[PDB]
Order: C-alpha cells, then sequence, then structure tokens
C-alpha cells in the first residue's frame, strides 16, 4: 500500500 | 307604352282569354309577353310573377290592368351567335345533340316542342345552319 | 461490427475474452519470470521474460513475480507486458478497434486507477473505456438486482450490499485475508508436518495443493476431535518429481483462518462477521431482502462446505425468523467476468464509457468523476 | 369562388362513410352551411374546415384516380364504388400502383384471345387490367435485361394468390412453353398448411412472405420457378392471443389423428397440447381440416415428397405438439426437475430416438465450457421453460425452410437461367383493437417495403419531369426514415427490447419506463397513451397504433442451448431428423432480430430489381358477388398505402392533360380573338388568362401539369358558360314558338 500494509 | 300599345295589348290579351272574364292565369302571362315580342326565361317570368306557388300560378287569375306591369318590368345578337357557335366547325349542328341539349340543360324543352321548330330546318345529314336558323327564329 | 473486450486483472489468474459470449477464451495467471541462473548454451533462443502459462512451464529456472498485490498494482513495468501479451497473444486482437473493460476492488488508491487509464489510452491507444466494481459485476453475473455479494479471490476479500441497483458505499467492507495469505499459512503449517517449500515455485505447488485437497470443516472442534482420533480423514498427493505426501487436519484447517483470521494475527473477524457487520450497517427496512440473497463470488469460495459453514453461523449471528440463503453457483469462479461480459453487450452502456476525446480535454482525472 | 349555390359537396354519415349534398345556398365568411341531400339540412364549418368539394362528373369513373381534381377518400371511394357497382370493373390505376377489387365472381375478361391483346403494347394504350402489368413486366426485362419485381399486398382474401395466378398464365400462354404455372399453383395446399393461420380478423392470413421468381432462357421463354420466404412469424408457433390458432397443419394433423399411419404418434384432440389449446379456438366455420388434410398430402405427392419423407414431417410435428406439454417441478427458487418418468417426455423421446435420460437431463441443465473446463449448471423453471419453447420454434422453423428446399428441388429445371420475374405476395400493414409483436413486426416490414414504394415513385417523377422538361424542385418526397429510425437505430424500441432480455430481473413494466426515459419528450413520433403506463404509439405513415408492452419479452426471448440439438443430431431412429438440423452466435439471437435479417435478405432482393406494384382490397365482410361497403373500403385503403399515395400526389401536380385532348375539350371556353395555328401557343394564353397564376400549372413539352384543384374549376366554369348559351337559345325558340301559338290563336 503505502503505509500500512506492504503493497 | 303608349295609347295605341295598350290597346293592340288589351286587344291581344283577350284574345286569351278562354273564360269571358278579361283575365288570364298567372302561368299564361309568361307565354303572353313571349306573344307580345319579349323573350324573358322562366325565372325572370316568376320574379315579375312573385315567385308564385304552383296553385296559384294555375289557377289564380288576373286582367290585363295587373298583367301590364308586369309586362313593362320584363320590357324594361353577337352573343346569340357566340352562344350557337359553341355547339358546332363547318358552320353545322348535329340534330341529335341539339335535340339533346335543348330537351337536357337550362331550361330544359319538351321533345315535341324541340321536333316542332326543329322540322324543315335540318338538312339531309341532319345538320342545322344555325346562322340561318337565328336570323329566322328573328324575324 | 465492433465488441468490447472484457478483461479482469484479479490477482492470480488473468481472464479475458470479448463481450456477448459465455465464458472467457483466455484464462492465465498474472505472473511474470525473470531467469536468474547462468546460461551457457549459446544460440538458445533465450528472453529477457515470459508472462502467464510460459513463465509456469519453465518456472524451475525463474523468479516468479506477481505484479498485483492485494489488488494494487505494484509494478507497472510488468503489468503493461501482462496487458500487452494479454491483447497480442491470447487474444490476437489489435486494441486500437475494440473498446475495454476494466475491473477493480472497491477502496483501492485513486492513482491506481488513474494510471490504469492512462497506460490504455496513451500506449494501447484503446479508443474507449470503463472501470468496473468486481462486486456490482457479480450480481450483473448471477442476474439479481438486490443481495449482498461476498467476493474473495487472490488478494483482497470485499463485501458490497446492493438493493435495487443502489449502492449503499458507507456499508462496503474490505478484508485483505483471502486467497495468498491463505497459501502462505499452508506452508507454515505444512513445515509443522516436515515439509519445506520456499521458493516461487513451491507457493505454486503449495497453492495447487490448496486448491486440490482443502475443505472447510462444518465445525472446527469436532473435526480437530476427529482428525486427532482417527486416521479416516487424511490424503495424500504426489509432488511433481514423483514424492509423494499425506496430509491430515492441515488440509481443513487452512480455510478455517478465512472464518478465524486470528491464526495468521490479523486484527478483524472472519467473513461472516463482516458479512453482518455490512448487513447491520443498512437500513432496517432492507434488510430482510439482503438475509434472503448473499452471493459469493470468486475462487477463494470455491472450498468445499464453505456455503453450509457460512449459513450455519450466520444463521447462529442473525435475528431466528428470518431465511438465511446463501448463493453460490458452481460457476462462480468466473462470474465477475461473465457480468462485465453482460454489462459491457448492454446497449444503455454505450453512452457509458469514457471515450478518448474525453480523455484528451480532461486528462486521466476524469475517470474519477465518469466512472463510479 | 370554391363554394358557390349548385355546387355539390360530401359530408360525413355513419351508415356510409361519406354522402353527396347539393349546397342550397352560396358560402358567405362564417359558420352556418345550408344543405340539400339525396332532405333539408342545416351544418356547421366550425370545430377552421371546409367539407370536401365534389369532382365534376366528366372526370368521375375514369380509368386513372389521379386524373380526378379533387383528391380524397370520398372521391376516390366513389370513383371505386361506380366502377365496381355499376362498370363491373375490379382493376383501377392510382399512380403507378394498380388497384384490384376482389369480385367473388367469374369474369370473362382472362379469355386468350384478350391475353393476345393485350401483348406488346404499352399501359396508356390499354384499359386496365392486371395483364398490363405483366405486360409492362415482361417488356421492360426485355429492353433493359435488370430483372423484374411485382408486388401484391393487402389482408389475405383479397386475392394475391389469384392474382399471381393470372400473371403466371400470361406469362406462359405469351412467351411459348414446360408446365411451370400447373406445378407451381400445385404447391399452394402445402405452403397455405405450413405458413397460414386464424387470425382474430381473418382466416388464411399468410403470416409470411412468398417470393416466386419465373426464369426465362436467352429467347424468353419460360425455364421454370424458384421460390423463397421470409419474415415468418415464428413466435405463433408457441403463443397465441385470444381466438387465433397455430398454423393450420397442427389441427390439420390432429384431424387426422384417428386414421391408421398417425395412430404410432399417439395424438390427441386438437386442445390437448399446450400450443393447441391456448387460442380458444380449435375449430373453424366451414373448413374442415381432415379433409384438408388430403389436399395437403396430395399436394405434397404430386410435386414429389415421398411419403417416407411425409412420415417424417407429421412425426416432427407431432414431436413438437408433445414437447409442448412437457412440464416443469421448480425444486428450488434456482433449480427445477422433470417428475419421473414423465408421460410427454416418455412419448417424445419414443418419437425422435433418443435417451430419456438425456433429454431430461439436459432440458434441465445448461452446459458451460471454458477452454480447460466445464460447468453443467441448474435454470430457473422460468429458463427451462423459455428454452423449451426456443426450441420448439427453432424445429419448426427449420422443417419449414426444408419443405421450401424440396419444393425447390421440384421447381428447378436444369437450363442457366438468363433472367427472371419474381412476384410477392406479402401482407399488408395492420392494426386491430390489441396490438402486439406480431402487429408490430409486421408493421416495421410494412415501413421498408413502403420506403421503397415512395422512393421509387418520387424517381419516377424526377423522369418523368424531365422528359416533359419541368424542374425537378417543384417534386416533394416524404421520408419514413424518422419512425425507421425511431423503430431500429441504437437505443430504438428494438434495441431496448433486446437489452430487456438479457438485463437482470428485466420486465415488461421496467421495459416500458425505459422506453418513456428514451423517447417520450424527445421524439415526435412516440407517444404515451394518456391513462396507460403499461402502452406506446407510434405514429406511422399511414395512422397511428397503439402497442400493448405486455407480451414483448416472452415472445421476443429466443435462445437454444447446444446441448439440446446436440442431442436430436444424435437420432438415429429416422432419416429426416438430423437432415434438418446438419446445417453458432446464431442459437444466442431474439426474434426481433432474426426478423430485422431476414427482412434486410428481403429488401435487399428488392433493391436489386425493378418494382411493379399491386394493391388488393377486400370489398366487403360476407364475400357478397359484386356488393360493395364504404366502411371496409375505407379501412382497406388505408392498410394498403393508397391514400397516404393520394395526399402526396394531391399536394404538387396530380393532373396532367395532353394540348391536344385539352384543346378538344375547350375550343367553347375561347373565342376567336384569341386562337393561333399554334394550338400550344393559344392554350398557354387561355390558361394565362383563365388561371391567375402560374403557381397553380405549369407548362411542359407535350403537357400541361395543374395543381389539384384547377381543372374541376375550369369545369365549373365551362359548364357554366355552357347552360347560359343553352338558357338564351331555348327561351327564343319557345318564344318563336309562343309566336306561331299567337298566330294560330288569330286564327
Ligand atoms: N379476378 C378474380 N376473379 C375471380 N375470383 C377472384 C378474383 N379476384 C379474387 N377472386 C376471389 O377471391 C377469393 C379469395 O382470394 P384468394 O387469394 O384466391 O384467396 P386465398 O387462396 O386465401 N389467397 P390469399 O387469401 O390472398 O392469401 C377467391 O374465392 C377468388 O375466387
Ligand atoms: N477450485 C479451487 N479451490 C480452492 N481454491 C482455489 C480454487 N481455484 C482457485 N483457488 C484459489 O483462489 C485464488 C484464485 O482465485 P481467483 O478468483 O482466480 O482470483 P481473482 O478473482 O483475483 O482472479 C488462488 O489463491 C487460488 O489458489
Ligand atoms: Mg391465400
Ligand atoms: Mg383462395
Amino acid at each position: 500500500w503505502x503505509a500500512x500494509c506492504p503493497a | 307604352f303608349n295609347k295605341d300599345q295598350l290597346e293592340e295589348f288589351k286587344e291581344a290579351f283577350e284574345l286569351f282569354d278562354r273564360v269571358g272574364d278579361g283575365k288570364i292565369l298567372y302561368s299564361q302571362c309568361g307565354d303572353v309577353m313571349r306573344a307580345l315580342g319579349q323573350n324573358p326565361t322562366n325565372a325572370e317570368v316568376l320574379k315579375v310573377l312573385g315567385n308564385p306557388k304552383s296553385d296559384e300560378l294555375k289557377s289564380r287569375r288576373v286582367d290585363f290592368e295587373t298583367f301590364l306591369p308586369m309586362l313593362q318590368a320584363v320590357a324594361k345578337y353577337e352573343d346569340y351567335l357566340e352562344g350557337f357557335r359553341v355547339f358546332d366547325g363547318n358552320g353545322k349542328v348535329m340534330g341529335a345533340e341539339l335535340r339533346h341539349v335543348l330537351t337536357t340543360l337550362g331550361e330544359k324543352m319538351t321533345e315535341e316542342e324541340v321536333e316542332t321548330v326543329l322540322a324543315g330546318h335540318e338538312d339531309s345529314n341532319g345538320c342545322i345552319n344555325y346562322e340561318a336558323f337565328l336570323k329566322h327564329i328573328l324575324s | 461490427e465492433t465488441t468490447a473486450l472484457v478483461c479482469d486483472n484479479g490477482s492470480g489468474l488473468v481472464k479475458a475474452g470479448f463481450a456477448g459470449d459465455d465464458a472467457p477464451r483466455a484464462v492465465f495467471p498474472s505472473i511474470v519470470g525473470r531467469p536468474r541462473h547462468q546460461g551457457v548454451m549459446v544460440g538458445m533462443g533465450q528472453k529477457d521474460s515470459y508472462v502467464g502459462d510460459e513463465a509456469q512451464s519453465k518456472r524451475g529456472i525463474l523468479t516468479l513475480k506477481y505484479p498485483i498485490e492485494h489488488g494494487i498494482i505494484t509494478n507497472w513495468d510488468d503489468m503493461e507486458k501482462i496487458w500487452h501479451h494479454t491483447f497480442y497473444n491470447e487474444l490476437r486482437v489489435a486494441p486500437e478497434e475494440h473498446p475495454t473493460l476494466l475491473t477493480e476492488a472497491p477502496l483501492n488508491p485513486k492513482a491506481n486507477r488513474e494510471k490504469m487509464t492512462q497506460i490504455m489510452f496513451e500506449t494501447f491507444n484503446v479508443p474507449a473505456m470503463y472501470v468496473a466494481i468486481q462486486a456490482v459485476l457479480s450480481l450483473y453475473a448471477s442476474g439479481r438486482t438486490t443481495g449482498i455479494v461476498l467476493d474473495s479471490g487472490d488478494g483482497v476479500t470485499h463485501n458490497v450490499p446492493i438493493y435495487e441497483g443502489y449502492a449503499l458505499p458507507h456499508a462496503i467492507m474490505r478484508l485483505d485475508l483471502a486467497g495468498r495469505d491463505l497459501t502462505d499459512y499452508l506452508m507454515k503449517i505444512l513445515t509443522e508436518r516436515g515439509y519445506s517449500f520456499v521458493t516461487t515455485a513451491e507457493r505454486e505447488i503449495v497453492r495447487d495443493i490448496k486448491e486440490k485437497l482443502c475443505y472447510v470443516a462444518l465445525d472446527f472442534e469436532n473435526e480437530m476431535a476427529t482428525a486427532a482420533s482417527s486416521s479416516s480423514l487424511e490424503k495424500s498427493y504426489e509432488l511433481p518429481d514423483g514424492q509423494v505426501i499425506t496430509i491430515g487436519n492441515e488440509r481443513f484447517r487452512c480455510p478455517e483462518t478465512l472464518f478465524q483470521p486470528s491464526f495468521i494475527g490479523m486484527e478483524s473477524a472472519g467473513i461472516h462477521e463482516t458479512t453482518y457487520n455490512s448487513i447491520m450497517k443498512c437500513d432496517i427496512d432492507i434488510r430482510k431482502d439482503l438475509y434472503a440473497n448473499n452471493v459469493m463470488s470468486g475462487g477463494t469460495t470455491m472450498y468445499p462446505g464453505i456455503a453450509d459453514r457460512m449459513q450455519k453461523e450466520i444463521t447462529a449471528l442473525a435475528p431466528s425468523t428470518m431465511k438465511i440463503k446463501i448463493i453460490a453457483p458452481p460457476e462462480r469462479k468466473y462470474s465477475v467476468w461473465i457480468g462485465g461480459s453482460i454489462l459491457a453487450s448492454l446497449s444503455t452502456f454505450q453512452q457509458m464509457w469514457i471515450t478518448k476525446q474525453e480523455y484528451d480535454e480532461a486528462g486521466p482525472s476524469i475517470v474519477h468523476r465518469k466512472c463510479f | 369562388e370554391l363554394y358557390t349555390k349548385y355546387a355539390r359537396v360530401w359530408i360525413p354519415d355513419p351508415e356510409e362513410v361519406w354522402k353527396s349534398a347539393e349546397l342550397l345556398k352560396d358560402y358567405k365568411p362564417d359558420k352556418v352551411l345550408q344543405l340539400r341531400l339525396e332532405k333539408d339540412l342545416e351544418y356547421c364549418l366550425d370545430p377552421k374546415e371546409l367539407p370536401p368539394l365534389r369532382n365534376p362528373d366528366i372526370l368521375v369513373g375514369e380509368n386513372d384516380l389521379t386524373a380526378l381534381s379533387y383528391l380524397h377518400e370520398p372521391a376516390v371511394l366513389h370513383n371505386l364504388k361506380v366502377r365496381f357497382i355499376d362498370s363491373k370493373l375490379i382493376y383501377t390505376y392510382c399512380g403507378i400502383v394498380l388497384v384490384a377489387i376482389n369480385p367473388y365472381e367469374q369474369l370473362p375478361i382472362y379469355g386468350e384471345d384478350i391475353i393476345n391483346a393485350y401483348s406488346g403494347q404499352n399501359m396508356g394504350d390499354m384499359d386496365p387490367h392486371i395483364f398490363a402489368v405483366a405486360e409492362e413486366a415482361y417488356k421492360q426485362m426485355a429492353r433493359d435485361e435488370r430483372n423484374q419485381s411485382i408486388i401484391v399486398s393487402g389482408e389475405s382474401g383479397a386475392g394475391k394468390t389469384v392474382s399471381a395466378k393470372y400473371a403466371m398464365r400470361y406469362f406462359a400462354t405469351v412467351s411459348g412453353s414446360a408446365n411451370v404455372e400447373e406445378k407451381v399453383l400445385a404447391s399452394n395446399p402445402i405452403m397455405e398448411s405450413i405458413g397460414n393461420a386464424k387470425t382474430t380478423r381473418n382466416d388464411n392470413s399468410s403470416r409470411f412472405g412468398k417470393y416466386i421468381e419465373i426464369g426465362f432462357d436467352k429467347r424468353y421463354r419460360i425455364i421454370g420457378a424458384n421460390m423463397r420466404t421470409y419474415l415468418l412469424e415464428k413466435s405463433r408457433v408457441v403463443f397465441q392471443a385470444e381466438e387465433e390458432r397455430n398454423y393450420h397443419i397442427f389441427y390439420q394433423l390432429c384431424a387426422s389423428a384417428a386414421l391408421p399411419e398417425f395412430k404410432t404418434l399417439r395424438l390427441g384432440n386438437a386442445n390437448y397440447f399446450h400450443y393447441t389449446k391456448q387460442g380458444g379456438s380449435p375449430v373453424i366455420d366451414g373448413i374442415d381440416d381432415a379433409k384438408e388434410m388430403v389436399n395437403t398430402r396430395q399436394a405434397c405427392t404430386l410435386l414429389g415428397i415421398s411419403d417416407s419423407y411425409q412420415m417424417g414431417i407429421f412425426r416432427i410435428l407431432a414431436g413438437i405438439l408433445h414437447l409442448g406439454n412437457v412440464e416443469f417441478a421448480s425444486r428450488d427458487s434456482d433449480s427445477c426437475a422433470i417428475p419421473p418418468k414423465h408421460d410427454p417426455l416418455t412419448i417424445f423421446c419414443d418419437l425422435m430416438g433418443v435417451d430419456y435420460e438425456e433429454m431430461a437431463h439436459w432440458l434441465c441443465h445448461r452446459k458451460l465450457a471454458t477452454a480447460t473446463e466445464t460447468y453443467i449448471k441448474p435454470i430457473s423453471k422460468l429458463h427451462a421453460i423459455n428454452a423449451r419453447d426456443a426450441l420448439a420454434k427453432h424445429i419448426y422453423a427449420n422443417l419449414f425452410n426444408w419443405i421450401v428446399d424440396h419444393v425447390n428441388k421440384a421447381l428447378h429445371s436444369t437450363v442457366k437461367q438468363h433472367s427472371f420475374i419474381g412476384v410477392l405476395d406479402i401482407y399488408g400493414f395492420e392494426t386491430f383493437e390489441i396490438n402486439s409483436f406480431e402487429q408490430f413486426c409486421i408493421n416495421y416490414a410494412n415501413e421498408k417495403l413502403q420506403q421503397q414504394f415512395n422512393m421509387h415513385v418520387f424517381k419516377l417523377e424526377q423522369e418523368e419531369y424531365m422528359k416533359e422538361q419541368i424542374p425537378w424542385t417543384l417534386i416533394d418526397f416524404y421520408d419514413n426514415q424518422p419512425c425507421i429510425n425511431l423503430i431500429e437505430a441504437k437505443m430504438g424500441v428494438l434495441d431496448l427490447l433486446d437489452e430487456e432480455c438479457k438485463m437482470p430481473k428485466g420486465s415488461d413494466d421496467t421495459w416500458a419506463q425505459k422506453l418513456y426515459n428514451t423517447h417520450l419528450n424527445k421524439c415526435a413520433l412516440f407517444e404515451k397513451p394518456r391513462l396507460s403506463n403499461k402502452a406506446f404509439i407510434i405514429k406511422h405513415f399511414a395512422d397511428k397504433v397503439e402497442y400493448q408492452c405486455e407480451g414483448f419479452l416472452e415472445k421476443n426471448k429466443d435462445t437454444v442451448y447446444e446441448e439440446q440439438i446436440k442431442v436430436l443430431k444424435s437420432s438415429k431412429k429416422f432419416k429426416l431428423l438430423p437432415e434438418l438440423f446438419q446445417d453458432s452466435k446464431e442459437h444466442k439471437k431474439t426474434v426481433g432480430h432474426q426478423f430485422r435479417n431476414s427482412l434486410h435478405l428481403l429488401m435487399e432482393t428488392l433493391n436489386a430489381t425493378t418494382p411493379h406494384y399491386v394493391r388488393c382490397i377486400k370489398p366487403n365482410d360476407f364475400k357478397f358477388p359484386f356488393t360493395f361497403d364504404e366502411k371496409r373500403a375505407v379501412q382497406q385503403l388505408r392498410a394498403c398505402g393508397v391514400l397516404e399515395t393520394i395526399r402526396i400526389s394531391a399536394a404538387g401536380f396530380p393532373s396532367r392533360w395532353t394540348y391536344q385532348e385539352f384543346f378538344s375539350r375547350y375550343r367553347v371556353l375561347m373565342k376567336q380573338k384569341d386562337v393561333l395555328s399554334d394550338r400550344k401557343q393559344t392554350c398557354k394564353n387561355v390558361l394565362e388568362k383563365l388561371i391567375l397564376d402560374k403557381d397553380k400549372y405549369q407548362f411542359g413539352k407535350t403537357k400541361i401539369f395543374f395543381r389539384a384543384g384547377q381543372v374541376a374549376y375550369l369545369e365549373k366554369i365551362r359548364a357554366d358558360k355552357l347552360r347560359a348559351a343553352c338558357i338564351r337559345i331555348q327561351k327564343t325558340i319557345r318564344g318563336w314558338l309562343m309566336r306561331k301559338k299567337y298566330m294560330r290563336m288569330r286564327r
């Protein structure tokens, strides 16, 4: 993703 | 009309009086006018008569004095020729066609009147010289 | 005439085809392989990279990337390869000639739609395109205007209610659990039985094991008692090399983590409690008619017995006096594609496309306002 | 002025659609009208309108309806009435169109001497007759060697078959002989039995367009006939509205059933079966269907279809009827099954040589193939019923096409055809109290046919103008295309109809709603009925027609699952069934789409050709010889589009005269001041005087073209002049007879 999760 | 004319017309009127009371019927008035040299249409005759009903036209009787204003009112060539040239272009007219149009158009006449007027005026082919017939009937 | 292309990026499998027919004529994994080992032989025709079924055929030597993780496109340079391969190799069609329809999960980052549009207009010169929610397309697929759609593929799980064709955006739930992180859990339990699968190729072996042997327990504790007390439950699978592996409680234990995500260690509750919480976020007048239609979609819902496990525990949550009906057609793996195949063939939908004129006028920002 | 004392006018009447009057007072401009009738009346001019003003009697009864110097419903109806009743003529020309009135009586006119009398003439030469159109076709072909169409239209029973028969009899008589005519005529009882149905208004209505081609060799002798068919009304096979039957063959078959061979088919009575039962009306007055069966089999035998094939056809029709009784029990909202040992399906399999277990499986399931993988999944009772009815329709349409191909095999002959003349029996524009998908398709085909007619007549008028050296821009044109685009364009009525079939939980209610959203204020020809939400109105070329939405989705749905026909193809019990099927997207097409394609193939076949037109009308409801009813005739002149052809012609220049015939009539009119040695310039001077404006009339090379009003006005003034002359003559003649009578009175 951009913050929380990895993608 | 002068006194002489009124006297001649009254005498003629009295010749048409078939009852002796000095009167004619309304329906004879037109006939008397025609006998005196006028050529009014049936419409003109009924108009000067006041568009009479059948009953008074056939049985009401008028003397010369009442007839006279009507004669006055009615009283007060090239078209005739063109009218005949309508039905022609060798200057002739079939007798059958002239008979049909005179007995079926306009103020229709009887077949006997047409036979009477046409007698001796048609040639062997059955053609009428209309200029001669017109001059003849106008003389 | 001219006929829309219909494409679903998903995660894992790509599935693509022409609108107005009944199943996709290209299906292949969205996978890019690059060769890592030293190449010795000279004049072998050795190649930059492989896509889809090529990469899995040769996957011994390769490293396998997935460019889409959790329904987000993480790498674009691979994804352009995957689309290029789909249109030219898989469909053998020039994309100038056909409008294209593209598919996405809800609540994913805005810029995913911008870039996914920009690449389709600028590089392919696709004459018009639309981007549609997976869940919405599953209703067109199953033939309803009403229902709560539970959808899980690889990557993202999401729930959307729809009532007579009005979506209820405040009640959409999304969960990252499904599909890949079941397999990453299955690796870790298989290690407990003495087998170790690390490489990206072994991850594809585990994924095939999962697809063959897993099934959802009707009661998890009863069946764990049975599998402890018995060998009756135990099944064996032959690895590609001909070694043979034998699997007990692990096969039901793996998909149970969909219902108890605490096993992998996520915060949130399982798919049933997000389904019930989603209905709870709907206004009380509709709820009966969402309980009366529940539509499962995408391949992670294919596990045997998952339907009756849902109906059983949702019934236990729900008010007692109501129908709970779970609808799960056997076709459901392709439902999102079939629904987009239906949608793109409607006549009303031909006004809906983003056309190239509109992109030139507005730039890719238009996709937000024109599309859902 | 237009209205005068002693004019005549038409005024409306309930008993006979128009009654005549004389106008008893001249018009004065304003509200009140005094009329005298065939007996005394007063009438209001106001709702402005003035009543249609009657033609002069010299024009009444003329062979050409455009010779009339007023054109109206009443003037046309009167000309046809007097020509039929007094002349006992049945043929009349309107413009290019020939109008044919069914006499229900034999006439001597068809004799071979009259056939030879028509041969080689032009049309204008000779008094109207059906032979004149075939003669024009034949010589147009001889000259210019484009193939020829002759097109015959009107409600069936207006005589379209006998109008074809005489054209065949003409070509066979003139060209020399090859026995086509008798063999083609012998085809009719089968193509009727498969193609004709009862309807609420009618019996033996042909529900399909039948195109016969007559072929010619390089001598222009008859080689042979070819036959094609178009626009089959497939939906009638599975559905009927109240007081309609299915196609005759189903009933003729049912009435056979007790006869020895058909016993093997286990047929019930005519209303045992779902497809025959629905309409209400298994029996017809004056038709013995069991008798007509014999004539059908005999017409098979004379065209060389053996009883081996004949019992195949009747087995297939028993197949369809038994199939219709198959009935589904729903075992879920999403699934259904055929209840065990279902007797209709048992008999259907025993007839068709297929396994009960695979029909029963495939009827309740449908099958989908990914490239690697295939899924077999259930379908609702509603889709199962739809798919069964689509199978029954698809069998029927294939059987019909096979019987047509075998008749083509009988009729074809070896010689390579140099050219053909082709004769089209097709149904006319139609309206009933209730209108439905059948009427919507019939009226759309009749709008394409009307668009051809209207454009061909326009083109011929541009030719006729420049042959007479007149500027085309005077010529006006009228266009169906706004309505055609309304029906068939993208976002049209048929488009959204085919959309609502695929849509999830589409229905007639949401379809009607989609129509009202798309068109209701945005298009001029589409109108919602004031008090209903389930109907719409189309303004057609002839008329406004109100359609109910209620049926269309269940009639327009067609899809056929491949697995069912892939079962039927397997059948090795009897020869014909795989011969029919052996023949992919088309199996998904709706009925409205298959109809629109069949209509495009028809319109291609006609646009290749040069047409000629015949229109037929059925003058009384009850087949009385040489009796006429104005109230049917006014209907059928609309149903044949004649009255819009008349409204088109009455604007512009409907009246045409040759200078010599004009001068022949009107020497009477003009005085010798103005006659010239050029009659043409003479007549130009005459009209320069006697009509105020050239805007009403034009001069060309050989003819004067007048707007509708002008000639009757001239006939007024000519007749009144003629009577003026008569009056003066006859009064003078009578006056001279009074002079003679006065001379007798003196004697
Ligand atoms: N010129 C004519 N001479 C004699 N009878 C005629 C003529 N025109 C029509 N008919 C009659 O019209 C009736 C019905 O016309 P016809 O077309 O023969 O009926 P059909 O066989 O059902 N064909 P159709 O109803 O038009 O599909 C028959 O009884 C014919 O005899
Ligand atoms: N028949 C099956 N049984 C169980 N799991 C499956 C099955 N088929 C696919 N899967 C798993 O589900 C995921 C693929 O689902 P899919 O619907 O193709 O994803 P997407 O919707 O992103 O295309 C993968 O993790 C795959 O292992
Ligand atoms: Mg007929
Ligand atoms: Mg007949």
